[PDB]
């Protein structure tokens, strides 16, 4: 969850261990302090009512537009469904990691300021090409190759299983 | 008969209230909101009453 990179040798070593023990120990101090605060005060009421202020800012008839160009500076050009093109202000509670051109953005009714985004379909082509599990059989049904299967395993499977091997020596897998 | 006449006599104000749009629900979502297509306009994220 957006944790730090150890960037020690990255291979089992004493420095990878100490940078790792340190992050663990900081997480431990943080967890202890958080648990202490939660016991001392739930803050459930305070965390709540922020949802209420947000929902107050975003009125009930939220409008699904279609972002079309982010000026890179908490502004946007959002197109309403008919086809008109407005130049609205991006507010502070929208997760900007989810804002890219073409995303179905959720605008205010009276002010069209961007106040959220929505998910989209996962099947541009993902479903039609992905094959899932092969109905035929697993590696059991294949025999006689032995060497060829070994080649493929090293080419495509081994670089996923244990990257350390390739990484240790500085060579990338075959293409 | 009295009720019928009273209803007819009120019906003039009841018939001056606005209407309500007909929308096709896309998918209920979130706390209590829904995503509704309002033909011909675009989609919305509307609230849902208590009932």
């Amino acid at each position: 969850a957006s944790k730090l990179p150890l960037v020690t040798p990255h291979t089992q070593c004493r420095l990878k261990l100490l940078k790792l023990e340190r992050i663990k120990d900081y997480l431990l101090m943080e967890e202890e302090f958080i648990r202490n605060q939660e016991q001392m005060k739930p803050l459930e009421e305070k965390q709540e009512e922020e949802r209420s202020k947000v929902d107050d800012l975003r009125g009930t008839p939220m409008s699904v537009g279609t972002l079309e160009e982010i000026i890179d500076d908490n502004h946007a050009i959002v197109s309403t469904s008919v086809g008109s093109e407005h130049y609205v202000s991006i507010l502070s509670f929208v997760d900007k990691d989810l804002l890219e051109p073409g995303c179905s953005v959720l605008l205010n009714h009276k002010v069209h300021a961007v106040i959220g985004v929505l998910m989209d379909d996962t099947d541009p082509l993902v479903t039609v090409m992905k094959v899932e599990k092969a109905p035929q059989e697993t590696y059991a049904d294949i025999g006689g190759l032995d060497n060829q299967i070994q080649e493929i395993k090293e080419s495509v499977e081994l670089p996923l299983t244990h990257p350390e091997y390739y990484e240790e020596m500085g060579i990338k897998p075959p293409k | 008969l009295n009720a019928k006449v009273r209803l007819l006599r009120e019906e003039l104000q009841l018939l001056q209230e606005q209407g309500s749009y007909v929308g096709e629900v896309v998918r209920a979502m979130d706390k209590k909101k829904v995503l509704v297509k309002v033909h011909p306009e675009g989609k919305f994220v509307v609230d849902v009453d208590k009932n």
